């Protein structure tokens, strides 16, 4: 499996390990005039999961599996242990983590369950290396006092970063500053809109590359800026891959 | 899904030294002139796209008027486009005549410039934003070794320098056109070398020249469309203090970069 480890966890094997997830994900992708590959989309439930691997600086490991349709976790593995997300796929359990002990988490893969169980926002949940080896050593335990937050961070750090070259870009600098930081408009409006920038692409085909409805993105001042098409590079140059939505 | 086939919008268009897309002076007339002007909220700026490939504002469509170069662009009677394939769009902001292949261009970067339809070059006075948003971007531009562009030797030339948040010299203004443009001093663009026996990308005072265009890729990298060519970090070599213009190849990561705003 693909993977990151403590042992080497430096901007560039972080780097490597974005670029390698975003390849895994885009194999047999379908691109528009864009030129932003586009998930898979009907994948059988069997080649749906991209299993990742990785290790906190205990040398304890957790595969996290990630669904290739819409680059989201549909579960994890810890040692003879596995755990789904509330609305992971239902034939899920029969195909990934099968020889294990499996158990469901209250609460849906999606930021906004995470956020009403945990009682804890992106806004104020810290990202940086500490955080991640941490999230892993709480998501290895399953400690429940810290699995919502776990996920946060992680999600953010791995699903978030590989959607958007901007947020990885955070990251790097986190940690080749090794100062810690919290999520600002511009990260939390390229998480909320991936969804609706992908269908926003894909329909602007027939608009000559223009959107139906704008987009808010914010920079790293608080300003707004509206994407309303395709000829803005912090969309083109960001946004590393789409979720399919239009033929 | 209805959102995947929108039927219209209206947005603005945006070009050489930010300015408009404007009819000038409101005129509905047919064969009424476009022009650059400075942005605003005038319908005359307002632009409405639709699936029949036409460009529309007061009603009317946006239109060469002539086969050959050099004659005005317009705006004219739709009903008279009625056969027509009409404008196509490229990735880079190119708008180009289906037909005739002519594109729309500024020769002056003033206000009240006439807009042209002429032969594509990939001239960065060929490139434009459409979008609602016409401000330029402010950015660092991150390359090879986490390491940021920096405007040098008096805003003369470009290197990559290790990230400083506060450092003034590390930030850029992406404008409409396509021009990287030093953030505090617009007049000055991120150039490709005027001298044929050298590589080096240099910083030179905006003229809209192809050496000017600069396109970010979604495979990232700074391509010049015009030159078929992308920004290179000499040798991989950050320390060599010179970036270039090169094929695009995977050799190393000395072609890759991130927009970071
Ligand atoms: C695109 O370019 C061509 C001109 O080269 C236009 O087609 C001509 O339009 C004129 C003016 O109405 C007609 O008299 C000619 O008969 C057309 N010639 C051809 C070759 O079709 C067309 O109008 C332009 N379209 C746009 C949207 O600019
Ligand atoms: C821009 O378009 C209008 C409409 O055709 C022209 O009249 C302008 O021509 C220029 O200005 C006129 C007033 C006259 O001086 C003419 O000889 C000029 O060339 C034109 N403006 C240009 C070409 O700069
Ligand atoms: C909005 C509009 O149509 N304006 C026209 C018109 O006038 C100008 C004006 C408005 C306020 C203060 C001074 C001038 O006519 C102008 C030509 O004289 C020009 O077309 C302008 O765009
Ligand atoms: C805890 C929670 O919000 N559960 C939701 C549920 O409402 C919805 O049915 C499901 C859709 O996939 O997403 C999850
Ligand atoms: O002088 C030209 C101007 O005329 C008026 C109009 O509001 C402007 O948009 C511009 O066209």
């Amino acid at each position: 499996n693909l993977s990151l480890s403590q042992s080497n966890f430096s901007a560039d094997t972080y780097k490597s390990f974005i670029k390698n997830l975003r390849k895994q994900l885009t194999i047999g992708a379908s691109y528009g005039s864009a030129g932003i590959p586009i998930l898979k989309h009907s994948v059988p439930i069997c080649e749906r999961f991209l299993l990742v691997d990785l290790t906190n600086g205990d040398n304890e490991t957790i595969t996290l599996a990630i669904n290739v349709e819409d680059a989201g976790f549909a579960a994890y593995r810890a040692a003879d242990r596995s755990y789904f997300f509330q609305n992971a796929p239902p034939i899920a359990s029969y195909v990934i983590f099968t020889d294990t002990n499996q158990n469901i988490m209250n609460f849906n893969n999606t930021f906004e369950s995470i956020e009403i169980v945990g009682g804890t926002t992106r806004s104020e949940t810290p990202l940086g290396i500490m955080h991640f080896e941490a999230s892993i050593f709480h998501l290895f335990v399953h400690d429940e006092n810290y699995v919502p937050t776990s996920f946060l961070v992680l999600i953010q750090m791995v699903l978030e970063a590989a959607k958007f070259k901007f947020i990885e870009q955070k990251v790097i600098h986190s940690i080749m500053d090794m100062e810690d930081f919290t999520p600002g408009l511009a990260m939390l409006s390229l998480e909320e809109n991936w969804t609706q920038l992908s269908l926003q692409l894909q329909a602007s085909e027939s608009l000559n590359g223009v959107f139906g409805d704008s987009v808010s993105l914010y920079n790293s001042m608080d300003e707004p800026i509206g994407v309303d098409s395709m000829y803005y590079p912090i969309l083109t140059a960001n946004m590393a891959f789409q979720l399919y939505q239009c033929p | 899904n209805e959102q995947c086939s929108p039927q219209q919008r209206t947005t603005r268009i945006s070009g050489r030294d930010g300015l408009c897309v404007d009819v000038y002076g409101a005129l509905t007339a047919d064969g009424s002139r476009v022009i650059l002007y400075p942005c605003g909220q005038q319908q005359n700026q307002q632009w409405t796209f639709y699936p029949d490939n036409t460009i529309r504002s007061l009603g009317k469509c946006l239109a060469t008027s002539a086969l050959s170069s050099g004659s005005n662009v317009v705006i004219t009677n739709c009903d008279y486009l009625r056969y027509d394939d009409g404008w196509m769009v490229s990735s880079s902001g190119t708008m180009m005549n289906k037909s005739s292949h002519l594109v729309l261009t500024a020769n002056a970067a003033t206000s009240r410039t006439n807009l042209t339809g002429e032969n594509n070059v990939f001239a960065a006075k060929q490139a434009w934003r459409i979008g609602n948003y016409v401000e330029p971007i402010v950015t660092t531009i991150i390359g090879l070794r986490h390491m940021c562009l920096e405007a040098t030797d008096n805003d003369t030339n470009v290197w990559l320098e290790s990230c400083v948040k506060n450092k003034t010299k590390q930030y850029w203004a992406l404008y409409s056109d396509d021009t990287i443009r030093v953030n505090n001093n617009r007049n000055l663009c991120v150039s490709s070398s005027t001298d044929s026996s050298s590589k080096l990308i240099v910083i030179r005072r905006c003229d809209g020249s192809i050496n000017q265009r600069w396109v970010f890729t979604p495979q990232g990298t700074i391509s010049n469309p015009g030159y078929e060519a992308v920004m290179d970090v000499a040798q991989n070599d950050v320390y060599l203090k010179k970036i270039v213009l090169s094929s695009a190849t995977d050799k190393g990561n000395g072609q890759q970069w991130t927009v970071f705003y």
